RNA sequence: AGAGUGUAGCUUAAAAGCACCCAACUUACACUUAGGAGAUUCAAUUGACGCUCUGA
């Protein structure tokens, strides 16, 4: 059924008249646009050690299914096939305050 | 008097010009150059050319567009070239640093608008 | 790396004003949540 | 009646089978780039062109 | 050559106390939670606690305060569990809530008559049984415990040829899911290791080269 | 032209697609289409991890079909995604699922499920 | 111990060009705009500091 709750409720029309003072000072905004700059800086980081622990990653399955081969002629076929236990497979994302 | 190639009317840049103002911005060098119709480079702006490199904090942002509008202006000042006929695609145009660019263009001396072959 | 979705932003223009409400349904594990009415603490009987 | 061509042949070495797992044109732009680095390189065929045509001052920058 | 077959599996555990933020982080958070004030649209609180006051003082010239009290109260009822059941202990190597916000690794130390080794959880397995089974008998022969554990495929993670009659050693990658772990005071030597003192334990090349396909984080 | 040297140095229609089961033959193991269903109590957190598993699915050569979203629920309001996901290998698999995995931020639950 | 060696991720580039990230529009991706970080491993073509492979 193609209904979605993406449309915007109707109270949030009215009265917009709450904040309209948006005014900071020079270093406020300067201090700004270094956290951009620097958060960049991090989250290129961020990814770019994620990238080198993914290529690490692949490389080493990828050398561990090639000497898999040549040191097991019938167990490379059955390295690639697949599990059907994957179908309803369930993880739960993180707390913070333990049991 | 001299002919500009008139057509090449669906593709894109138009050919009906003498000098042509051609600016890729790239990763980390944004580059205008002036050209004849035999795409001959006769005026050349680069961030790569250290006397204005070392002038400038990033060599792509507002101003370095500014500062490289400026020296372009200058430099058809003392190379002769006065007029000119620019195509920009339009999601380009609404930026700001190349209206910028534009502004330093009039500004400089050089009109962004070739005056017409007389027939 | 349990950090690089949490720092979000509401990419919406007609939004209210969110709140983080420690959360827990039952198991006595607090979870930020933005939310009305801005509660400390939460639990589900 | 058909025959083979002078020079290589333009858009033939990507022709792969799989073109969804090769990495696409996402822009405007770099098309017309790529268009411009082979329009000035010649060709076998006729084209327009045929018929019209130390290490101390690195330091030292860097400092700088 | 009479090959020997060993395999192995490297156990992970799942976060599940989350890392802990940088105060920088902690720094940009704040900026984002000024710019979602700053950007949000006359919500009911504030006119449940702005407009209701004026109308009170125009009331007076001629409640949000007690309920925001309560909340403070209720937070202050609730003890939060301490994310921290790691600095204490210091040395409680042999139970699973060592650490909180890292993935944890299984690692026994095994006796040879010729070698005496801080290895990797390992088995000896025949080719009649698969290796994804293998992992599974030596979850459920070596720990003598009760976790329901994950996998993921039947692709090995590290492979190291040491020889002396030639021997490999498959590494898997498996996931705790749940598990009864009774009697964790066990006779073996199990110790659960986020990533440095690998380092401390495991020095050769073929088990100092095992936290590259480990998911350091 | 048909006779000349160059013919066809401008037909663009055979680089050009106009137009679920597993593909388990014998050796290249695939799977099908996929839906992920990123559930969350907001709005926000499960948007930004469906633009972060969005980012890492085209910058690993992923097929990605919709990002669609199916209504909430009445309960606190339940929020979630859908990323469809196809293209991989079985240590791709296992890879990207730990990816997945590990990039939890906060009490997000997954779903590798099926089509229908 | 020996061999192959060596420019940020890639270059039969000579301090570049494509890559990459955040901010804005997009449910989301993508485009675009605004910004950002980048390197010729150290000494006089040669030797030695870093990586990979082959040995014990």
């Amino acid at each position: 059924i193609p209904i979605e709750d993406f449309i915007t409720p109707l109270k949030f029309l009215d009265k917009a008249r709450e904040r309209p003072q948006v005014e900071l000072t020079f270093e406020e905004t300067e201090r700004r646009a270094l956290l951009l700059k620097k958060w960049s800086l991090y989250k290129q980081q961020e990814r770019k050690m994620e990238r080198d622990t993914i290529r690490a990653m692949l490389e080493a399955q990828q050398e561990a299914l090639e000497e898999l081969q040549l040191e097991s002629p019938k167990l490379h076929a059955e390295a690639i096939k697949r599990d059907p236990n994957l179908f309803p497979f369930e993880k739960e994302g993180p707390h913070y305050t333990p049991p | 008097v001299a002919r500009k190639e008139r057509g090449w009317r669906t593709v894109f840049p138009s050919r009906e010009f003498w000098h042509r103002l051609r600016v890729i911005r790239t990763q980390h060098h944004v580059e205008a150059l002036v050209e004849h119709q035999n795409g001959k480079v006769v005026v050349s702006a680069s961030t790569r050319e250290w006397a204005i490199k070392k002038h400038l904090y990033s060599t792509r942002n507002v101003v370095a567009c500014e500062s490289i509008g400026r020296v372009l202006a200058q430099r058809c000042l003392e190379a002769g070239i006065n007029f000119m006929v620019y195509q920009p695609t339009p999601w380009e145009a609404a930026s700001d640093s190349m209206k910028r660019l534009q502004s330093a263009m009039t500004e400089g001396g050089v009109v962004l608008r070739e005056p017409q072959r007389i027939y | 790396d349990s950090s690089r979705a949490s720092l979000t932003r509401v990419h919406r223009q007609a939004y209210a004003r969110l709140y983080p409400v420690l959360l827990v349904k039952q198991d006595g594990s607090t979870i930020h949540i933005r939310y009305r009415e801005p509660r400390r603490m939460l639990a589900m009987p | 009646r058909r025959t083979p061509p002078l020079g290589p042949m333009p858009n033939s070495d990507i022709d792969l089978s799989n073109l969804e797992r090769l990495e696409k044109y996402r822009s405007f732009d770099r098309y017309r780039r790529r268009a411009e680095q082979e329009a000035q390189a010649p060709h076998w065929w006729r084209t327009y062109r045929e018929y019209f045509g130390r290490t101390q001052q690195l330091l030292e920058r860097k400092q700088a | 050559s009479p090959w020997r077959l060993l395999g192995a599996l490297c156990l992970q555990r799942p976060p599940v106390v989350s890392k802990p933020l940088t105060p920088l982080q902690e720094e940009m958070a704040s900026l984002l939670q000024q710019i979602e004030i700053e950007r949000s649209l006359y919500s009911d609180h504030e006119l449940r606690a702005l407009d209701e006051n004026q109308r009170l003082a125009k009331k007076k010239a001629d409640l949000a305060q007690d309920l925001e009290d309560m909340w403070e109260q209720k937070f202050l009822q609730f003890k939060l569990g301490a994310r921290i059941t790691e600095a204490d202990e210091k040395n409680d190597r042999t139970s699973l809530n060592r650490k909180l916000d890292r993935n944890l690794v299984l690692l026994v130390r095994e006796k040879f008559g010729d070698q005496d080794v801080w290895i990797l959880p390992q088995a000896e397995w025949q080719p009649g049984e698969t290796l994804r089974g293998t992992a599974e008998r030596t979850l459920a022969t070596l720990s003598e415990n009760n976790m329901e554990a994950k996998f993921l495929g039947n692709a090995p993670c590290g492979h190291y040829t040491f020889k002396f009659l030639g021997a490999k050693v498959f590494f898997f990658k498996a996931l705790l899911l749940t598990g009864d772990f009774s009697q964790a005071g066990n006779k073996g030597h199990h110790v659960w290791v986020t990533k440095d003192e690998l380092g401390d334990y495991l020095k050769p090349k073929y088990l100092a080269q095992v936290r590259r396909f480990v998911s350091d984080l | 032209y048909k006779t000349k040297p160059t013919h066809g140095i401008g037909k663009y229609k055979h680089l050009i697609k106009a137009e679920v089961r597993a593909i388990n033959l014998g050796t290249d193991y695939e799977y099908g289409v996929l839906n992920i269903h990123l559930t969350a109590y907001d709005m926000t957190l499960a948007e930004s991890y469906a633009q972060y598993v969005h980012n890492l699915c085209n910058s690993l050569s992923i097929k990605v079909e919709e990002s669609y979203a199916m209504p909430t629920k009445t309960i606190l309001t339940t929020h979630e995604r859908v990323v469809q996901i196809s293209g991989l290998s079985a240590t791709f698999a296992e890879i990207f699922l730990e990816i997945i995995q590990s990039s939890l931020p906060e009490g997000v639950r997954l779903s590798v499920k099926e089509h229908t």
